[PDB]
């Protein structure tokens, strides 16, 4: 059994390998040692960039997590490892590589448990950085980041820095800007974020949360309200971070009603 | 000794598909006076004969299947093929006349005459002038209805029949009645657009259009200021049969609202026709008279020798 997942590895490392993926799942120390050559792999293929090495990295990433969904202290080192190969190539900008990391990556921080004090600055500034681009992307790598998001929130208890969530609740972030698609699930996948992050313990992490989206309702019921030529009231909860916005009378209504 | 002449169970064909005229409805028609006519003009698939039968002698809680008008059938929407050919005829128990009418510039109509003077599309455009027309010149009331919005064509349409009539001139009412309304149709935003499109689109179509069957009035929007409109034009909207937030369908019954439009179609004024007392029986010979006088027209010929 050592040497025959080889093969199945080396064939789907080449649409069927969700066929592959499941045989090898089903299928079933070795996988410990395997680590080593993909890890080492990944590292080359990332020094030597510094393009055809796009397609070979998104199949490592695909059988890394086809493997490990397959199956307590070298967790944070792969997880920092992945991390920093995946931020080096920073020129092509391939999103297949990207969503085959992000799954990967939400996968491993799944498997274990909110128990310790892993590093969480490094999967924060990849998540912001993502946010930073993930505008005009493809629908499978929105899905994917948005994912990924929830996957990290709901891991990291008790450990949300005021400023994580207060710059992810304005008009600059582009969370805001995602709901507005035509498709249902970018939706489904919002509303579910906006839950697992009205879903936390901290009284203090979550007041500004709930402060930004009162906010957002106040400003987009005083733009419906000027819209109509009435003047604005219920000022008690006013943000200063909708100081002055202005919101069209669709998009303000969708707005009160997402919220 | 003062029983009725006849009920009518099902309608019947006043105009042959061939355009003859069909005199067989005098068994159903009396010597009284003050009579009222409707018209329905509308596209291919608009549903023409299932509000007139909702609207005559129907109910939604009724079958398709025993409807007055009979209506398209599953086989047939597959096939894209019109059902009501010609102008069909039923009066109701309150001595009320209700006509029907075929689909105007419909494919099917083309489809059946290809395999059958210059060109097909010309007599298919002038039958549904002369219908247009006719419907124009003996109807009290007539109904417009359309499947969708914003169609550009129908207006364009109206306004070249109303100037190829026949012949103290008589402009008979109108009433914008859009049929299969969603629950963005039901907001006064759109409501004003609507309001102001058509009031633009029609500025000078000599017809009467406006001050009757107002919307606002007939409790639709409880909280609507009539002010908030300049000119509350007669139109009407019907919903389909009987997601962050649940429910919230957006619009009112269909019962109610199909209803509401049978007691205001029913409430409407019946002017006089011609400088003479007309009764049903002088009224279907004024009809016959002027179909037989639009038939060999002189208007139709100038306008087909153009095209
Ligand atoms: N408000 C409505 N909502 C949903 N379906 C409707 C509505 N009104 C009509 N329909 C359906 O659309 C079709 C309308 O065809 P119908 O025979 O009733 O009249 P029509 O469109 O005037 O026909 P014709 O092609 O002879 O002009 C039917 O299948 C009817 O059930
Ligand atoms: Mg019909």
């Amino acid at each position: 059994f050592s040497t025959n997942f080889r093969d199945t590895v080396d064939i789907l490392v080449g649409s069927l390998t969700q066929q592959v993926s499941g045989w090898l799942q089903s299928l079933e120390a070795f996988s410990t040692t395997l680590l080593g050559q993909f890890l080492e792999d990944m590292e080359a293929y990332a020094e030597d960039l510094s393009s055809v090495s796009l397609p070979k990295l998104a199949a490592l990433l695909r059988v890394f997590s086809t493997v490990v969904r397959s199956i307590a202290y070298v967790t944070d080192v792969l997880y920092r490892v992945m991390r920093c190969v995946t931020a080096a190539n920073q020129v092509f900008f391939s999103e297949a590589v990207l969503t085959a990391a992000n799954e990967c990556v939400g996968v491993l921080l799944g498997s274990l448990d909110p128990s310790m004090t892993i590093h969480c600055d490094m999967v924060i500034t990849y998540g912001l950085d993502q946010l930073e681009n993930c505008q005009t992307c493809g629908t499978d790598y929105i899905i994917s980041v948005l994912n990924l998001l929830t996957l990290i929130v709901e891991q990291i208890n008790t450990k949300l820095p005021s400023s994580f969530v207060e710059k992810l609740f304005i008009p600059s972030s582009k969370l805001l800007f995602l709901r507005y698609h035509k498709e249902k699930e970018v939706v489904a996948v919002a509303h579910a974020v906006y839950q697992a992050v009205l879903s936390l313990k901290n009284i203090p992490v979550l007041e500004t949360a709930y402060k930004l989206i009162l906010g957002e309702m106040t400003c987009a019921l005083n733009n419906l309200l000027h819209s109509l030529q009435l003047p604005e009231a219920c000022s008690e909860i006013k943000h200063e971070a909708f100081k002055n916005h202005v919101f069209n009378v669709d998009n303000a209504k969708f707005v009160v009603i997402f919220d | 000794k003062l029983l009725p002449p006849e009920r009518m169970k099902h309608s019947i064909k006043l105009v042959d598909d061939q355009m003859n005229w069909c005199d067989s409805a005098i068994e159903y028609l009396l010597d009284q006076t003050d009579v009222l006519v409707v018209g329905v003009l509308g596209l291919q698939g608009t549903g023409k004969s299932m509000v007139m039968s909702l609207l005559s002698a129907n109910t939604p809680e009724e079958d398709q299947r025993t409807y007055v008008f009979r209506a398209q059938s599953a086989e047939m929407k597959e096939r894209g093929g019109n059902q009501t050919s010609g102008i069909d005829f039923f009066i109701t128990q309150e001595r009320i006349v209700f006509l029907d009418t075929q689909p105007i510039l419909s494919p099917s109509i083309l489809d059946h005459l290809i395999n059958n003077y210059n060109l097909p599309h010309t007599y298919v455009e002038m039958q549904s002038l002369q219908i247009a027309a006719f419907l124009f010149t003996v109807c009290h009331v007539v109904i417009v209805v359309q499947d969708w919005f914003t169609d550009l064509s129908l207006y364009r349409f109206l306004q070249t029949a109303e100037m190829v009539k026949p012949s103290t001139e008589y402009y008979p009412h109108l009433v914008f009645l859009q049929n299969k309304a969603r629950r963005e149709d039901f907001c006064p935003r759109k409501l004003r657009q609507m309001h102001l499109m058509i009031d633009q689109l029609m500025a000078h179509s000599h017809l009467r259009y406006k001050g009757t069957l107002s919307m606002l009035q007939c409790n639709v929007f409880p909280g609507l200021p009539p002010d908030f409109l300049d000119s509350e034009v007669n139109l009407f909207l019907v919903p389909f049969m009987d997601s962050l937030l649940p429910g919230y369908r957006g619009h009112p019954s269909f019962q109610s609202l199909v209803s509401k439009l049978r007691s205001q179609v029913m409430s409407m004024a019946r002017p006089q026709l011609s400088h003479t007392i007309l009764t049903e029986k002088n009224w279907f010979h004024y009809a016959a008279r002027i179909w037989d006088g639009v038939r060999k027209s002189s208007a139709l010929a100038e306008y087909s020798r153009l095209l």
